[PDB]
């Protein structure tokens, strides 16, 4: 079971610095050469920096735009690389997925899920979850519910309907940002034979301010 | 630097056909051990990319039959001899052959299916958003096809374009269709000082626009 997982990224002060990690495991990590990919909009996926294996000197290349800021290091007995980020400015903002070339010609084989950095001087908020219930009544055969995030920062939250079993007919929409802070709206069709006779509920979590709210859609 | 060029930013394509999209590299990727370094990846919404075929043309483990490549030199070619559904997201390829590596600037794969009129439902403040002060109005646009639609605002049926937040989904893998959300940002006293709200939404499928509105008074 191959799999390598980032960790340590989140909201972090221009000109600060950042540690992040990438444990591996199911392959052969030793004999793997290790890379950092970034990815942004407006560029696109970069390519960030490498780290060969022992038997080639544990060897390091970076991007242009980063020399000098970020070292990148591994330790084989844990079977882990670092990405030491420091001044920080705000175009290392971005997703950093770990990535890694299990043997010659293999190409980047294995990625991590990623971790979003944010490099902002602004500061960590918890959101507000308002329930969005339809003004007239049902019938017909579908009604649609929503659920309003508001006044969060930095991203992500996640949202899931009854803790993930209402999970077809979600639309979860990306967040948006003005002078209140990130916005992200999420909606649900069900039958009308399942709302409101049932209990419909909207689970929000942001993982920055540890805040999770469980929030019931009720008929108005 | 190596120069990754992906000259369509998309392709629409029909399930069930071959399709082919194309990758060039403003220098020569065949390296002196004589492998040629060039890789194609996939990234679906929301995930992270994957491989799909390494060294132009070697499928990776797990990744489907309906896959292949070819070129030399500078010009490659990713193609589906079948497309489906769920293959929609975007394709990159890249280079390993020198530091720094590159990657192209990606072809987005779009599925092309029967016109789907906007589903559209509009939301009052929730009560709970009032005591605070606040008057979010909000409407979604869900499960439309094609991809382009116009929405309007309207406060006691003059338009309103400020304090207007956009938001759009990827296409869907399943039904390959859109969806949209639209939030009017008011204050509560803003909100009081009218009665009429309405969301209005242009789409290839309707000559006259899809309304949708309710008054505050009710
Ligand atoms: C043009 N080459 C050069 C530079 C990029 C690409 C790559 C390749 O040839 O595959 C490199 O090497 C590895 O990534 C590698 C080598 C041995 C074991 C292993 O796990 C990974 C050698």
């Amino acid at each position: 079971e191959v799999t390598l997982q980032e960790s340590g990224g989140g909201l972090v002060q221009p000109g600060g610095s950042m540690k992040l990690s990438c444990a591996a495991s199911g392959f052969t990590f030793s004999d793997a050469w290790v890379d950092w990919v970034r990815q942004s909009p407006g560029k696109g996926l970069e390519w960030v920096a490498e780290i060969r294996n022992k038997a080639n000197n544990h060897a390091t290349k970076y991007t242009e735009s980063v020399k000098g800021r970020f070292t990148i290091s591994r330790d084989d007995s844990k079977s882990s690389v670092y990405l030491q980020m420091n001044s920080l400015r705000a175009e290392d903002t971005g997703i950093y997925y770990c990535t890694s070339v299990p043997q010659l010609g293999r190409g980047f084989a294995y990625w991590g899920q990623g971790t979003l950095v944010t490099v902002s001087a602004a500061s960590t908020t918890p959101p507000s979850v308002y329930p969005l219930a339809p003004g007239s009544g049902g019938a017909g055969s579908m009604v649609t519910l929503g659920c309003l995030v508001k006044g969060y920062f930095p991203e992500p939250v996640t949202v899931t309907w009854n803790s993930g079993a209402l999970s077809s007919g979600v639309h979860t929409f990306p967040a948006v940002l003005q002078s209140d802070l990130y916005t992200l709206s999420s909606s649900v069709t069900v039958p009308s034979s399942t709302w409101p006779s049932q209990t419909v509920t909207c689970n929000v979590a942001h993982p920055a301010s540890s805040t999770q709210v469980d929030k019931k859609i009720v008929p108005k | 630097d190596i120069v990754m060029t992906q000259a369509a930013p998309s392709v629409p394509v029909t399930p069930g056909e071959s399709v082919s999209i194309s990758c060039r590299s403003s220098k020569s990727l065949l390296h002196s051990n004589g492998y040629t370094y060039l890789h194609w990846f996939l990234q679906r919404p929301g995930q992270s990319p994957q491989l799909l075929i390494y060294r132009v043309s070697n499928l990776a483990s797990g990744v489907p039959d309906r896959f292949s490549g070819s070129g030399s030199g500078t010009a490659f070619t990713l193609r589906f001899s079948r497309v489906e559904a769920e293959d929609v997201g975007v394709y990159y390829c890249m280079q390993h052959l020198e530091y720094p590596f590159t990657f192209g600037s990606g072809t987005k794969l779009e599925i092309k299916r029967a016109d789907a009129a906007p589903t559209v439902s509009i939301f009052p403040p929730s009560s709970e958003q009032l005591t605070s002060g606040g008057a979010s109005v909000v409407c979604f646009l869900n499960n439309f096809y094609p991809q382009d639609i116009t929405v309007s605002w309207k406060i006691d049926g003059a338009e309103r374009s400020s304090g207007v937040l956009n938001s759009w989904t990827d296409q869907d893998s399943s039904d390959s269709t859109y969806s949209m959300s639209s939030t009017l940002t008011l204050t509560k006293d803003e909100y009081e000082r009218h009665s009429s709200y309405t969301c209005e939404a242009t789409h290839k499928t309707s000559t006259s626009p899809i309304t949708k509105s309710f008054n505050r008074g009710e």
